[PDB]
């Protein structure tokens, strides 16, 4: 029981979740066709992995997932791809004209003529479930899939499944890697549609990924390749907590407690270490004390942010591998000292620590060195905001001008929907102002 | 005579198990159920615990409750997991979440009634019911919310049959979920009014014994719940075992509840020896009568020299001289007579019973109602105040359908609480 269904969107989406498929392939053992080896009970089976794969009575273990987007190319790529034969040819659903980079194009023109289609494909997967957790949501902020049709689909689900929890993995745009330059009006249309929906999400600078991965790695000129198989490392470290089970561990639900302390402020700040290279790892042993300190880098940070420029009301560690919970104390103990941590002074607690004791894995040819033990640090700190504040700037330049509005407008929107969403995002970064301020 | 005992959540569940295990080693039952004991002194009052099956086979009489299936699956297949009677296992699947109004209003509102059928297919098994005992934390969903449903479900079909819990308060140096001020002190509300007799069982407390006393670097779960076995078999042992005291939970409660809100015991346990050089030496009764009083063996973090005690049971097990026991007793209140109360005559008694616990040559166990347990709800006072006053983390109660004024009458009953306590701290005679 405890089920969770995967849907990936748009291609930001459907690339990334071709990165995380195959990296839990190779945590849970699981073969490209399917194949468990280490399955005993066939057919079925309550174990901790089958939150995210099912089994057929082959014995065939298929993950709990939709692929989505609106033309064909991407999502070809798994059809013939070394996992093809993991998916049933209905779980990929595909178009033939995509968005356009158009929100507009997503959410209406296009979106309109696909989403009852996804929505069914959906409703079979749950039908398999016996205690239906929710959904995680994988998608592009810029694309006009990831963004229009990720917006349809969330409004959709909460009307069939009601306050049954939404978890979001969004890439937010970075230049160096953007397809369009319209990305921040789809990405503040997407936000000001999905704060409502969503319970929590996870974002992802891709500048931040691209920078990590140019320092750490040794990468000169990152691809999206690079780019996903470290977000990848990031996934599998939040839902280690729910595919296995350890005495140490702990269910992202009990930090999902933690990390939301109203509504609207359900954005938590990522952190991962160690990114580090084999030829860099191989005369350098980690410990649980370097690691820690990394995370409170803030060149490590999963969103370009200042986080000691702002407050935190949660920290939540995430240990995996080689970890005993005396390292993890002493490592806190350091940290608390020699650092400038500020908490709001309304979280009397405010670290989380959980261990998971199956070690990290890596893709073999991945530039990622295999180490015996890893941290994801998930933080809700008001520093986050400088991301919106970065945003909502972009969006105001062009749209004083109604630079390109003219696309969203011939497709039938109002401008009266920019503004609302302008509007939105306003009093959120008003809302990180707030809850950072002391107590009266 | 007969007691219907009843373990909710995961805590509840834990550290009901132990008790059981406990017990019944004393008892001289083994885990299929059997009597393999040599005194019969083991059988006097097995009754009072244990319903007797057909073939000379006694069974507990619990009820084990949770809103998910885990603990269930742990407790079943653990040493005496077979004893319990199948029928009395209720769960759910959905879970409490750590959320109080899961398990009080939504979530457990469904499995309720399957709960209350076994507890009055017990009760009707009773001979003379006496009362109620529940096993639960305060700062989870289960146990917190669902138990005190379950205790104001119960008091209004059995309205003057004793209710007694042993509720574990938590603590941030066990725990970290942020909630947890908010669960109990939903909780303790509820406690004020529907409980006869509540031990508090202090996790922070438990900790300070383990790391500092104990020296326990890595402490877990199982040992301190092996602190709240050894303590919980202390207190009732004068329920399970005949000698000098005729005594029940209603005498219990009059004696040691002068006024009705006042039912909060401090407990406390001797002897309490860090391994290992010390764990060979002989234990005269002059050093479990000193330890059993020391602020530092308290299992309620709060400094009992800070206030007076009220009302004081004591109960020694073991091969002793009751005259060395009088004259230690009565040596600790004249010697230290202005932490007991003077308008309350002869307010510390004594029980000694010929049976010790297992291991142990002699040990003694201290129940304490004093005024400085208010140290204790204002802790938590003081974390859920932190959060409530901006509102925090209410979201996830008031999607239950929760209203903020049940918080605010919560931490309003709460802080009267404490003001009774400090009230009797200064009155004189
Ligand atoms: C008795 C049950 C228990 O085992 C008790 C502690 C906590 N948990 C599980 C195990 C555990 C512990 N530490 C872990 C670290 C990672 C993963 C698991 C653990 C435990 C330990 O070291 O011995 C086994 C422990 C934990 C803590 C702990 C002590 C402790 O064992 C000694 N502390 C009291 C708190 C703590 O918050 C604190 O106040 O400082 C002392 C503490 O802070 C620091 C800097 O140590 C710390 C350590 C990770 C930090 C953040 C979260 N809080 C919660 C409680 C606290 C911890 C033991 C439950
Ligand atoms: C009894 C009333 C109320 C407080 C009082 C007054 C009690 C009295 C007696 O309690 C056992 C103490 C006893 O007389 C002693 C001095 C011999 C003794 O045992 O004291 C403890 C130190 C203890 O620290 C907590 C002390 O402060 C304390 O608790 O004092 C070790 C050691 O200290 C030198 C000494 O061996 C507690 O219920
Ligand atoms: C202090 C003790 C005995 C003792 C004192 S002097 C003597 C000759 N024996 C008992 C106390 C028992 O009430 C039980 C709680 C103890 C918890 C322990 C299981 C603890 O977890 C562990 C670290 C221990 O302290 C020992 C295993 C060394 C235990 O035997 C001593 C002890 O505390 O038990
Ligand atoms: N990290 C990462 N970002 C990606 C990837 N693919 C695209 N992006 C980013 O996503 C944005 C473009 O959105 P896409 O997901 O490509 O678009 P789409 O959802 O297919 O939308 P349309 O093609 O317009 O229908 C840009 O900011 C890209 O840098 C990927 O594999 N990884
Ligand atoms: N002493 C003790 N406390 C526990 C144990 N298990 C959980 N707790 C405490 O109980 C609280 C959480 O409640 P829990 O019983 O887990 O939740 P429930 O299942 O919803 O009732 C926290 O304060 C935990 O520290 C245990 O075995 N022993
Ligand atoms: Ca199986
Ligand atoms: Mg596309
Ligand atoms: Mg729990």
């Amino acid at each position: 029981m405890r089920e969770c269904i995967s849907i990936h969107v748009g291609q930001a989406g459907v690339q990334i979740g071709n990165a995380c498929w195959e990296l839990y392939c190779l945590e849970h053992g699981i073969q490209p066709d399917g194949q468990m080896p280490s399955d005993k009970t066939i057919g079925g089976g309550d174990d901790s992995f089958n939150t995210f794969f099912s089994e057929t009575g082959a014995g065939k273990h298929v993950p709990r997932a939709v692929f989505v987007d609106l033309e064909p190319t991407v999502i070809d790529e798994v059809r013939t791809g070394t996992y093809r034969q993991l998916f049933h040819p209905e779980q990929l659903i595909t178009g033939k004209e995509d968005a356009a980079n158009n929100y507009a194009r997503g959410h209406y023109t296009i979106g309109k003529e696909i989403i009852d289609l996804v929505l069914d494909r959906i409703r079979k997967l749950a039908d398999q479930c016996t205690g239906l957790q929710g959904f995680l949501v994988f998608h592009s902020f810029g694309g006009g899939t990831g963004s229009g049709f990720t917006s349809l689909l969330m409004e959709r689900l909460s009307v069939d499944y009601g306050k049954k929890s939404k978890l979001e993995f969004s890439i937010y745009p970075a230049p160096q890697v953007s397809t369009a330059v319209v990305e921040p009006y789809n990405s503040i249309l997407t936000t000001h549609t999905t704060l409502e929906h969503s319970d929590c999400a996870f974002m992802v600078d891709n500048e931040a990924i691209y920078d990590i991965c140019r320092r750490n790695l040794d990468i000169e000129r990152p691809t999206y390749t690079n780019l996903n198989r470290l977000i990848s490392q990031i996934v599998s470290s939040i839902t280690a907590s729910l595919r296995f089970d350890g005495a140490l561990n702990v269910d992202l639900t009990e930090f999902q407690t933690n990390l939301v302390p109203y509504p609207r402020i359900h954005f938590p700040l990522a952190t991962y270490a160690p990114v580090i290279s084999a030829e860099k790892a191989y005369h350098e042993q980690l410990s649980v004390a370097e690691i820690t300190n990394a995370c409170f880098e803030p060149a490590n940070q999963m969103v370009k942010c200042d986080p000691r420029h702002g407050k935190y009301m949660a920290c939540c560690l995430l240990y995996r591998g080689d970890v005993v919970p005396k390292d993890v104390n002493a490592a806190i103990a350091t940290i608390k000292t020699k650092r400038s941590i500020q908490f709001v002074d309304w979280c009397p607690t405010g670290f989380k620590v959980g261990i998971n004791y199956q070690p990290p894995t890596v893709v073999p040819g991945g530039d990622l060195a295999k180490v015996q033990r890893a941290v994801c640090m998930l933080s809700n700190t008001t520093a986050i905001a400088e991301a919106w504040a970065r945003l909502d700037h972009k969006f105001d330049l062009m749209y004083a001008k109604r630079a390109f509005v003219h696309w969203y407008v011939g497709e039938g929107m109002e401008e009266g929907e920019f503004s609302e969403a302008r509007e939105d995002m306003a009093a959120l970064e008003k809302d990180y102002e707030e809850v950072g301020v002391d107590s009266v | 005579r007969e007691i219907v005992h009843i373990q909710a959540g995961q805590c509840g569940n834990q550290i009901g198990a132990k008790f059981w295990e406990v017990i019944s080693d004393e008892h001289g039952i083994d885990p299929t159920g059997s009597y393999h004991g040599d005194s019969d002194l083991q059988l006097e009052r097995i009754n009072v615990y244990y319903n007797e099956a057909t073939g000379n086979k006694y069974v507990p009489r619990a009820i084990l409750v949770d809103l998910e299936p885990g603990t269930m699956d742990s407790v079943r297949s653990g040493p005496f997991g077979q004893i319990f009677r199948p029928d009395n296992f209720v769960f759910g699947q959905s879970g409490a979440g750590n959320n109080w109004a899961k398990g009080h209003y939504t979530e457990g509102a469904e499995l309720v009634d399957s709960v209350l059928d076994v507890v009055r297919k017990e009760s009707e098994s009773c001979d003379c019911l006496q009362g109620f005992q529940l096993t639960h934390s305060l700062g989870g969903g289960t146990g917190s919310g669902m138990g005190t449903l379950l205790i104001s479900k119960i008091r209004e079909e059995y309205p003057d049959r004793i209710m007694n819990t042993f509720s574990v308060m938590p603590s941030p140096k066990v725990s970290d979920t942020v909630v947890e001020p908010y669960n109990a002190t939903l909780s303790v509300h509820q406690l004020v009014e529907n409980t006869d007799e509540t031990y508090c069982i202090d996790n922070e407390a438990l900790y300070d014994i383990c790391f500092r006393t104990l020296k326990l670097t890595t402490p877990t779960y199982g040992d301190l719940n092996h602190l709240v076995s050894a303590t919980m078999s202390g207190v009732t042992t004068c329920l399970r075992f005949p000698g000098q005291l005729n005594a029940d939970l209603r005498k219990l409660a009059v004696n040691m509840v002068p006024f009705p809100r006042l039912h909060f015991f401090m407990p406390g346990f001797a002897p309490l020896t860090s391994r290992g050089s010390q764990q060979y030496r002989a234990l005269t009764v002059p050093e479990l009568t000193q330890q059993m009083f020391d602020s530092k063996n308290m299992m309620a973090a709060c400094d009992p020299r800070h206030g007076r005690y009220l009302t004081v049971a004591a109960i020694f097990r073991g091969r002793m001289s009751m005259k060395e026991v009088d004259e230690q007793m009565l040596n600790v209140q004249n010697k230290n007579s202005s932490y007991f109360v003077e308008w309350i005559p002869n307010n510390v008694k004594t029980a000694v019973c010929d049976i010790p616990p297992r291991g142990l040559k002699m040990s003694a166990t201290f129940i304490g109602n004093s005024t400085a347990i208010q140290e204790l709800f204002k802790r938590i006072s003081e974390q859920f105040t932190a959060m409530f006053r901006r509102k925090a983390f209410l979201h996830w109660y008031t999607g239950e359908g929760m209203d903020e004024m049940e918080f605010t009458e919560a931490e309003s009953n709460m802080n009267d609480l404490v003001s009774e306590y400090q009230q009797y701290q200064d009155a004189t005679a």
